């Protein structure tokens, strides 16, 4: 189907040296059965479990057809290029855990419509450019980590980003804000 | 007279092309014949035939060549050939096959192809090829085979490929056509043995004319707009072997015409809108493969397909299909693959599917199959996949199914399946994924489960299964689910858990559980879903769970007690520990 | 990479 497809897409763009993504057969009707792979009571992907799978190569923009993804797990991998806009066409998303990769470019602004996002970890990346303020609209935000990356610029202090603490926002290349040490000019 | 340069036109040849590889290096300018070079066919010495097939050789094609006067086959095959094809080509009027396969030729087809009337086999396939098909391919002469496969022709389908009286195989698949009708005058092609019209963009109604080609063997105008009813003049295709229609918007009655096909082995229409019963002659053909799945089709599959010794595909999946499967299937026939799945098919499974003994694959889910699995199953050493899920199966499962080697998954998922899984579960040794969740098995699991290590997803759920995890189950470092929610399970859980390395989701909800949380459940490097809910863990929270980064956690509901740790106190975890007496921290409602 | 002409593949 539809998710399958886009799933495959994916395949075809990393790099799997262990053959963790074998199961993604794009014959099956549905990509639930695959391995890494979780679907709702209707068949329809929820879950993408890759964390700590030696992945390399890039995202795709296919991921964004995932309407009902609560969670994208592609944590601790070499994945490079840059975090895709089609992002924020993940409606039902509740975990985007990105960290420990070599992802670089900017915070897609596309990530402000995810509206039931609950948790962010795109720390221990080569992110670049200031941190949107359309993430501080996403009243659901409970975790943010945007550590150990170079972004730069205001830091948002207002909505969900009012009760986040420096940990969020520490070892970046030159951050400016309140919860900074240093105050923005 | 008789005598040629026919090694200097071959020595002009391989100056015009790179040949990075030099494979072309047996072509020695100083030689007298050059009938012994590499690739080069001389039938005197002329040269009747060059074959350069997968020679790395990259330029534009060499028209040279042409001055070849006995040259009658030509092969470039899986070359870096560019450029346009050029008109002087016609110049080659001696060549009776050309193969330019797998090449990176450009722009429009010479018409002047057409001009050489000896050509009786042209292949352009992987070619980059566009725009209309010449007028004048219509006028070749003595052509059997037209290939212009995966190029990019955007022009309509020829009316006029019809007047080629000696075709006998038209390949124009995969092609960008402009949406185009199928020629009723195609049908006057009384040679043509082969149509493959696929990925052509084709629409419209399929010709009643198409019926008159009785040397047709093979039919494919799949992955199509095509509409309207399937023709009841196809059944005049007295040598068809394979019809494909699948992936159109074709609607109507599979034709009970199609049983007079006597050499019919192959049909496939699936992915239409056809509404109706399968046709009883259709299934007392020996049919080779029967794909019909994703239809509106109704009725009974006829027990005359049974019949059938050739049968090894069954694919009929997404249809209103009632009654049930027939005794006789998979005892006369080398079942590979049957698909049933999400139609209405009941009744007890028919015993001697693996009779044959190379089933692979058998679909079953969605449907209202009832009964005990057959005992016969068990001998069944060829099954790799088994996905009986969503029927109203009974009884216990036969002990050699579990020990099946290559079964890679196992779903008996929401039926009514009772028993104890055998300790030959331990022969599994290719199941990666085994689903056993919501059937009434009971039991202890094995601890010939911890033998299967390359398993991947165990999920148990809503079983009346009890007793103490095999400490076995521990040693699958590879599992990335284990959901044994629903269940009696009881005991404590060992520091084994640390081998559970690749564990992404741990489930024990509703469970009779007891003991401390081992500290060891912070080394667990990927898992980020943890339910523990509905149990009788008690003692103070592991520190170590703060170190993993958890989507869902749930402790709720357990015996657990102390002090919540400090990350614990956020409202992200207030339902998290709800029903644990002994905890008591930051969060509003919490003691 | 160049495909057949035979029978759909796909399955639950
Ligand atoms: C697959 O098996 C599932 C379990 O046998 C079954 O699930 C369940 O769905 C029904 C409704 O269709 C729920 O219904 C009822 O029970 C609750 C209390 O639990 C009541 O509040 C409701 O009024 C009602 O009586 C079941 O609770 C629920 N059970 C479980 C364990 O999930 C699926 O429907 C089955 N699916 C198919 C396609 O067969
Ligand atoms: C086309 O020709 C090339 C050689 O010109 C074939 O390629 C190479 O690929 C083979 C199989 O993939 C390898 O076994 C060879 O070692 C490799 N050789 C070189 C020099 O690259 C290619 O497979 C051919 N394709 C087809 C379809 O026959
Ligand atoms: C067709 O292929 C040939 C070989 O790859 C191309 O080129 C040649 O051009 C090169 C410069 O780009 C020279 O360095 C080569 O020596 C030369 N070789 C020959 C045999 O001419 C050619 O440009 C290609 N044409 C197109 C349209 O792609
Ligand atoms: C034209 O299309 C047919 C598709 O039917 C191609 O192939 C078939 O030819 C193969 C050659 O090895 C056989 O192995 C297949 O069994 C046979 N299939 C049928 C159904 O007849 C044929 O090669 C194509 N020709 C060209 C030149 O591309
Ligand atoms: C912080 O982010 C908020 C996000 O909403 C900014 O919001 C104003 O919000 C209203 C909606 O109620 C929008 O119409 C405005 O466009 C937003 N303001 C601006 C200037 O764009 C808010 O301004 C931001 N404030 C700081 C101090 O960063
Ligand atoms: C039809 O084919 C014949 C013989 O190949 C040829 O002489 C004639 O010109 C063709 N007509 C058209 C319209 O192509
Ligand atoms: C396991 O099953 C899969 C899919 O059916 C197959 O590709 C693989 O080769 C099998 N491996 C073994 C060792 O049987
Ligand atoms: C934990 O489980 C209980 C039911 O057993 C549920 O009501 C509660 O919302 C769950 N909390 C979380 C965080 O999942």
């Amino acid at each position: 189907n539809l998710e399958g497809d886009a799933l495959h897409t994916l395949r075809v763009t990393l790099v799997d040296p262990n053959n963790v993504l074998q199961s993604w057969d794009p014959t099956l009707v549905n990509p639930c059965t695959w391995f890494h792979v979780t679907c709702n009571n209707e068949n329809s992907v929820i879950r993408v479990d890759l964390g700590n799978a030696e992945l390399s190569g890039h995202l795709v923009p296919e991921l964004g057809v995932l309407k009902n993804l609560q969670y994208l797990e592609l944590y601790s991998n070499n994945i490079t290029g840059p975090i895709p806009s089609n992002l924020g066409n993940l409606t039902n998303l509740v975990s985007l855990d990105l960290y420990l990769n070599s992802f670089s470019g900017p915070i897609p602004e596309s990530l402000g419509k995810l509206s039931k996002l609950r948790f962010l970890r795109l720390n221990n990346n080569s992110l670049t450019g200031s941190i949107p303020m359309s993430l501080t609209n996403i009243t659901t935000l409970q975790v943010l980590d945007l550590s150990n990356n170079r972004l730069s610029g205001s830091v948002p202090d207002n909505g969900s980003f009012s009760l986040f603490t420096p940990i969020s926002f520490a070892n970046n290349l030159d951050l400016c804000g309140p919860v900074t040490s240093h105050p923005c000019p | 007279s008789m005598d040629n340069q026919d090694g200097f036109i071959l020595q002009q040849v391989k100056l015009s092309l790179d040949d990075p590889d030099s494979y072309l290096s047996s072509w020695n300018s100083n030689d007298a014949s050059p009938c012994r070079w590499s690739g080069v066919s001389c039938a005197f010495s002329s040269v009747t035939s060059v074959d350069l097939s997968s020679a790395n050789l990259a330029g534009p094609f060499p028209s040279v060549i042409c001055r070849l006067s006995n040259l009658a086959h030509l092969s470039l095959y899986n070359n870096s050939i560019n450029s346009t094809l050029p008109l002087n080509i016609a110049a080659c009027k001696s060549l009776q096959t050309l193969d330019l396969s797998q090449n990176l030729l450009t722009g429009e087809l010479p018409q002047t192809l057409a001009d050489i009337p000896t050509l009786v086999h042209l292949d352009l396939t992987g070619n980059n090829f566009s725009g209309d098909i010449p007028a004048s391919f219509g006028k070749f002469e003595n052509l059997e085979v037209l290939s212009l496969v995966y190029n990019l022709l955007d022009g309509t389908i020829p009316p006029f490929l019809g007047n080629i009286s000696t075709l006998k195989m038209l390949n124009l698949s995969y092609n960008p056509f402009s949406p185009s009708r199928i020629p009723p005058e195609f049908g006057n092609l009384t040679n043509l043995e082969v149509m493959w019209l696929t990925e052509c963009h084709l629409v419209g109604q399929i010709p009643d004319s198409l019926g008159q080609l009785s040397k047709l063997v093979d039919l494919d105008l799949a992955l199509n707009d095509l509409v309207g009813h399937i023709p009841p003049s196809l059944g005049g295709l007295t040598n068809v072997v394979q019809i494909e229609l699948y992936n159109n918007s074709l609607t109507g009655e599979i034709p009970p015409e199609l049983g007079n096909l006597k050499s019919l082995r192959l049909l496939d229409a699936s992915m239409n809108q056809l509404t109706g019963k399968i046709p009883d002659e259709l299934c007392r053909v020996p049919l080779e493969s029967l794909n019909l799945y994703e239809n509106n089709l109704e009725g009974e599959l006829p027990a005359s397909i049974a019949l059938s010794p050739n049968l090894y595909e069954i694919r009929i999946f997404g249809n209103r299909l009632t009654g049930g499967l027939p005794k006789d299937l998979g005892l006369n026939s080398p079942l590979r693959w049957l698909d049933v799945s999400e139609n209405e098919f009941s009744g007890d499974l028919p015993a001697d599917l693996c009779a044959k003994g190379e089933l692979e694959e058998l679909l079953i889910i969605h449907n209202s199959f009832s009964g005990v699995i057959p005992e016969s199953l068990a001998d069944c050493r060829s099954l790799t996949r088994i996905r009986l899920a969503y029927n109203r199966f009974s009884g216990s499962v036969p002990t050699g199914f579990w020990g099946l080697p290559h079964v890679n998954l196992l779903e008996l998922v929401n039926n009514s399946f009772s028993g104890e899984i055998s300790k030959s579960i331990g022969g599994a040794s290719n199941l990666s994924l085994l689903i056993l969740s919501n059937n009434e098995f009971t039991g202890s699991l094995p601890e010939e489960i911890g033998s299967l290590d390359n398993l991947n997803q165990l999920s148990a759920s809503g079983n009346k299964f009890s007793g103490s995890l095999p400490d076995s189950l521990m040693s699958l470092g590879e599992l990335g689910t284990l959901d044994l929610h629903g269940n009696q399970f009881s005991g404590e859980l060992t520091s084994g858990i640390k081998s559970w390395k690749k564990l992404n989701e741990l489930n024990l909800a509703d469970n009779e559980f007891t003991g401390k949380i081992p500290d060891e459940i912070g080394s667990l490097s990927v898992l980020n879903y943890l339910d523990l809910s509905g149990n009788m863990f008690s003692g103070k929270i592991p520190v170590s769970l703060q170190s993993l980064k958890l989507n869902q956690l749930n402790l709720s509901y357990n015996r657990l007690s102390g002090d919540l740790p400090p990350s614990l106190a956020k409202d992200m975890y207030k339902n998290s520990f709800i029903g644990n007496p002994g905890l008591c921290g930051d969060i509003k409602g919490l003691c | 990479p160049v495909p057949t002409s035979g029978p759909s593949r796909k399955h639950n």
